[PDB]
């Protein structure tokens, strides 16, 4: 029923300014009390940025005050975040959140990457070994996040481990492994499926013995 | 700024057991109106933080009765009478009493299980990568418990730390284990001027590591 939804550019260049919009449905942004912006740093800590009250007055985090602006549109039932001299350090998941006597509602979050990097497709490498057998896939040097890694188009899932992407240096890298019975490989086909929406990349890599 | 200190940061529990997380305030969190804006959020993996308890002890809509919250002054407690599998994630306390509104570091509620050694797998660089002048040696230390393990790489009898990048998964929903991947990134020339590549799973040693290697 009640829903808060963030939208905006998911990629911003350093020195530029990020602008996010929260679209509220279920009730008016004119209902008490606070209409907040929160952020969650990469694999990390949550920081409250500021809020706009049901009466249009703002309160900010003293560290952010000077770079931050929270406005609203009561007609459109939306509130906004503007964060100015952005830095690589402002890369986080941004959430819009409401608070009152009912408790609180939040958005699903929008990831905002702050980088000077250009859209790079991933290089997908098949990892074969030199009763159970482990195979791998190296998804190296892509930008921005995310990619989607599957094995045998989704028909494998069971013994799969997909590892979070590590950032080095302006580019992301991740690996995935699959552990299947020795009777199954190389007798049957094990394929690594990698998709990178940002660069319209869709690679299929067969794991072949050396 | 009010600092919120969470005890513990890792909480291993068995399904059906009691669990208690403590949040200690560096100063009073009583707002100018008399209310204490102390909240507890739960963040499930892949999801956003969601409110459990607000105003110290008031449960939010749809929150089970196994979750209760208490406290006064500077010490607040979240109790889970009987831990269910849907309850796993990171628990945050939050204060909305004084500006700036602050959060604790989060408490990873985790599923306790018997110790399991990792499955160590070493992979030489792929010939497709060498074509571009790079050579990544990949190692997987899969399905282990608890996180008390590390990677050590050796090239021709010497530990190597430069060019190593590690990645950890969250607690596995299959068997409550952990996994990590380690990548040794060399140039094609670096790779071609060495022969022995070793990957090791180490544990406060004393202990004998689980070793995997190849000759080039």
């Amino acid at each position: 029923d009640v829903q808060l939804q963030e939208s905006g550019p998911g990629l911003v260049k350093p020195s530029q300014s990020l602008s996010l919009t929260c679209t509220v449905t279920g009730f008016s942004i004119t209902s008490p009390y606070a209409w907040n912006w929160i952020r969650q740093f990469p694999g990390n800590t949550l920081e409250w940025m500021g809020y706009i009250s049901y009466r249009g007055s703002t309160t900010y985090h003293p560290s952010l005050k000077s770079r931050i602006s929270i406005t609203r549109d009561t007609s459109k039932n939306q509130f906004f975040l503007q964060l100015n001299s952005v830095t690589t350090e402002d890369t986080a998941t941004y959430f819009c959140s409401s608070y009152g006597n009912y408790g609180a509602y939040s958005g699903q979050g929008t990831l905002v990457t702050v980088s000077a990097a250009k859209t790079t497709p991933p290089s997908v490498y098949p990892l074969a070994p030199g009763s159970m057998v482990t195979l791998g896939c190296l998804v190296k040097g892509y930008f921005p996040e995310p990619v989607t890694v599957t094995w045998n188009s989704g028909s494998l899932s069971s013994g799969v481990h997909t590892f979070p992407a590590v950032l080095q240096s302006d580019l992301y890298t991740l690996s995935s492994s699959v552990t299947v019975p020795s009777s199954t490989w190389p007798s049957e086909t094990v394929t690594c499926n990698v998709a990178h929406p940002a660069s319209s990349t869709k690679v299929d890599k067969k794991i072949v013995p050396r | 700024d009010v600092l919120l200190t969470q005890i513990p940061l890792s909480l291993p529990v068995s399904l059906g057991d009691q669990a208690s997380i403590s949040c200690r305030s560096s100063q009073s969190i009583v707002h100018s109106n008399g209310n204490t804006y102390l909240e507890w959020y739960l963040q499930k993996p892949g999801q956003s933080p969601k409110l459990l308890i607000y105003k110290v002890s008031t449960r939010f809509s749809g929150v089970p009765d196994r979750f209760s919250g208490s406290g006064s002054g500077t010490d607040f407690t979240l109790k889970i009478s009987r831990v269910e599998a849907e309850d796993l994630g990171v628990y945050y306390c939050f204060q909305g009493s004084h500006v700036p509104l602050t959060f604790g570091a989060g408490t990873q509620l985790e599923l306790k299980r018997a110790d399991a050694a990792p499955t160590v797998s070493i992979f030489p660089p792929s010939s497709e990568q060498l074509t571009s002048g790079g050579a990544s040696v990949v190692c997987f230390l899969n399905n282990f418990y608890p996180k008390d393990i590390n990677v050590k790489w050796k090239i021709d009898g010497s530990e190597r730390q430069n060019g190593v990048l590690n990645s950890w998964t969250d607690q596995d929903s299959k068997d409550s284990t952990y996994s990590m991947s380690s990548t040794l990134t060399l140039t094609k020339d670096e790779y071609e001027r060495h022969n022995s590549y070793t990957c090791e799973a180490t544990h406060k040693t004393s202990t004998s590591p689980i070793v995997k290697s190849f000759n080039r």
